[PDB]
């Protein structure tokens, strides 16, 4: 068995517990749920205008997933450097999950058009390939949210759990079962403007960051033993 | 009052400070300048080894530092800048020994990590025509600063609670010293965290700030020697002694 | 239910007082994990002064 | 000893205490921590633009203390002429310190672009010197907020005491032990921006101003006598 314990042969007088940092610091820590709910950054895109968009195209999408991104490293100076963050680190930990996200997308400054958001529980997840932010219409039914730019360039959200399942796959998605595909991701978000051709020319190469947190849903479940790691001092430095 | 009656015992109460076997005596009353409270024993929240009490070896008293003191020491001059739980090292390994022939500092070979509060004596021995008023002070951490350099001086040292020692009444300082770091204990050889400022608590310093003021046929010497106990010590961590170094000259 | 009743009718200002530093509720965005957090003093490590 | 009194040879009657000033002003001022929570200036920049910075890169990192900036004095007509201000003036005064603090940054009017800012308590303080503003990635685990500066140019902080210590180092501090650098900030602050390099060229040169105070979780420790001082009005006027 793992967990079993053979012969204590301690030395140790018994220790004054902190309460997990209760008393020095005044907050505990060894709940790690309310650690996840910490914002940690999900994909930073570059826009990118291939066409003369209608009005209705999207501008990006991407699956949601508490798993973390397919990670996209003029390399990202965050994804090269800052390796995975904190919660696909814990995420590796538990083969399955199943619960709420939060989002809170935040837009730069020189746009100003109005932001259309869909959550699209239909949409699978095929492969941990292009299960990443995708530069692409806008829909009737599925659930919208539009934030301007004028009041406030920073949208949020509490995108919910639709899945016809018990839980979902927590480490990366091979996609070996055609209906599995149905059950990683929570849906599909899609970010759209209302700009037309002419202003959406100034907002190109601006960026566009997505954060993202559980939110008091999200109950983990069987444990699974970490993947290997790797640290991050052992990684060059920029020689110049 | 107003009756002194000398014997052959002269004329004052002796009064003692017993403790383990080394017992001091002083003819006038101290005046003590405790610079903060009484602190906890802090066992609890970072040692689980053995942590020993040593009160019965560690809280003799123990000469560290003797000096002469004459009247060609200017007005605002340091006399010794003691460094209390080095300096109780620091003498030894300066005269002329290791650390194991001394009874009160062997748990600081056997054992890594130090806590404990201090007693300070400064005794003078001055002869009353004399007039001079030395002063003790102790401060926190002293090399944990760069701009002691600005403050070393009487008037500095004077704002903070302060021991006196005035040479026409040959007065002395006892002088408490709790144990106040930022961490709650000094380690006593070189640490995986730090190694420079070995179990470095602060200076007690002595300054001068009454010159010896005397008659052209005065007593010019002014000897002031100064002991420590060291009672509500902490010992734990216990390693290997061929591990400690000797500590810094 | 729609909420027909008419509503607040406010002033924005950009930031809290300054000079103000007394019984006086301040809102702030703590780094801290905890709402209820609160830096603390334990048995050794409450202060003299 | 200190604090003693020989012998007293008052000629006063006893004086009518105001209540330090709560009989005329309607207020009291013997606390001397209900003062330290009014805001001081802590240090002025100018953004300076290096290199064609990357949408990670952070605009400027400076350690976070209540001790006071190692002071930068084209001088600036404050730090010039208004040395020190209020609460490096008390903290002279202390030894230790252990306690939260709050910041209240200030940004310009030109800038537009959306605000990150970060606490590492991870950064120790090599030496007083390089104890300043410095200017230069972003970073996951560590802890974020984003200011968007169309809402308000103005972001707020209650940075607290991350530190495994009893409390810590209040006056200039030399380096002297390896560990103790881990022992003087709070942490370190850092500002970065989400402008483009197009954008970033109008805001060369605009102030960045931060201010601080202590936030009612400060407790000073051991007593320790004032340094010498300098009197202001013996300074020099600018001889025209
Ligand atoms: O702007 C306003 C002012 C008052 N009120 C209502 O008027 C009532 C009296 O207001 P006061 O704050 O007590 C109370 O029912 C309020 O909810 C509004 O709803 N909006």
């Amino acid at each position: 068995e793992e967990s079993r314990n053979t012969t204590v042969l301690d030395t140790t007088t018994t220790l004054q517990s902190s309460g997990f940092g209760r008393a020095f610091f005044g907050e505990a820590f060894n709940d790690l749920k309310t650690l996840m709910r910490r914002y940690q950054l999900y994909g930073q895109l570059l826009l990118s205008v291939t066409t003369d968009k209608d009005i209705d195209h999207c501008m990006f999408t991407f699956p949601c997933l508490p798993q973390g991104l397919a990670l996209d490293i003029s390399p990202h100076e965050i994804f090269n450097r800052c390796r995975d963050g904190i919660i696909p680190l814990i995420a590796s930990g538990y083969r399955f999950y199943r619960g709420d996200l939060r989002y809170k997308i935040v837009f730069p400054s020189n746009v100003n058009s109005n932001i259309w958001v869909q959550h699209r529980p239909d949409r699978r997840l095929e492969g941990w390939s292009a299960a990443k932010i995708v530069n692409c219409v806008y829909n009737h039914g599925y659930a919208s949210h539009i934030q301007i730019t004028r009041v406030n360039n920073v949208i949020e959200l509490e995108v919910p759990f639709y899945n016809a399942t018990c839980y979902n796959y927590l480490q990366a998605f091979n996609a070996s079962s055609a209906a599995s595909s149905y059950a990683v991701s929570l849906g599909e978000i899609s970010v759209g403007f209302q700009a037309t051709s002419d202003d959406i020319a100034s907002i190109v190469n601006k960026p566009v960051t997505i954060y993202y947190s559980i939110g008091d849903g999200m109950q983990f479940s069987q444990w699974v033993g970490y993947q290997p790691m790797m640290i991050l001092d052992q990684l060059p430095a920029p020689v110049v | 009052m107003d009756n002194p009656n000398p014997g052959p015992d002269g004329e004052g109460e002796v009064e003692l400070e017993k403790d383990s076997n080394v017992v001091l005596t002083t003819q006038r009353d101290p005046s003590t300048s405790i610079p903060a409270p009484v602190s906890v024993k802090w066992s609890r929240w970072t040692s689980n080894d053995v942590v020993d009490d040593y009160a019965t070896i560690t809280s003799r008293w123990y000469q560290i530092a003797e000096f002469v003191w004459s009247k060609d020491d200017p007005f605002d001059k340091e006399l010794a800048r003691l460094i209390l739980p080095r300096a109780l090292l620091s003498s030894i390994e300066a005269n002329s020994d290791a650390i194991c022939d001394v009874p009160n500092t062997i748990p600081f070979k056997v054992h890594a990590y130090w806590r404990g509060d201090m007693e300070v004596r400064v005794q003078i021995n001055s002869n009353k025509f004399q007039v001079g008023q030395l002063q003790a002070t102790w401060y926190y951490s002293d090399h944990e600063n760069l701009n002691i350099s600005s403050k070393r001086s009487v008037y500095g040292f004077s704002q903070m609670d302060h021991a006196l020692i005035s040479a026409s009444a040959s007065n002395e300082a006892k002088l408490v010293i709790p144990f106040k770091h930022v961490y709650p204990f000094l380690p006593t050889r070189i640490v995986p965290d730090w190694t420079t400022g070995i179990l470095d608590m602060g200076a007690l310093n002595i300054r001068v700030i009454a010159p010896l003021r005397m008659s052209a046929t005065g007593p010019t010497t002014c000897n002031v020697v100064v002991f420590i106990k060291l009672n509500n010590s902490e010992f734990t961590g216990t390693s290997s002694g061929k591990f400690y170094a000797s500590q810094i000259r | 239910p729609s909420y027909q009743q008419s509503p607040r009718h406010f002033v924005p200002t950009g930031m809290h007082s300054l000079a103000l530093g007394t019984n006086l509720v301040e809102p702030l965005h703590a780094l801290r994990l905890d709402a209820a957090g609160t830096t603390q003093h334990p048995v050794g490590c409450a202060p003299d002064e």
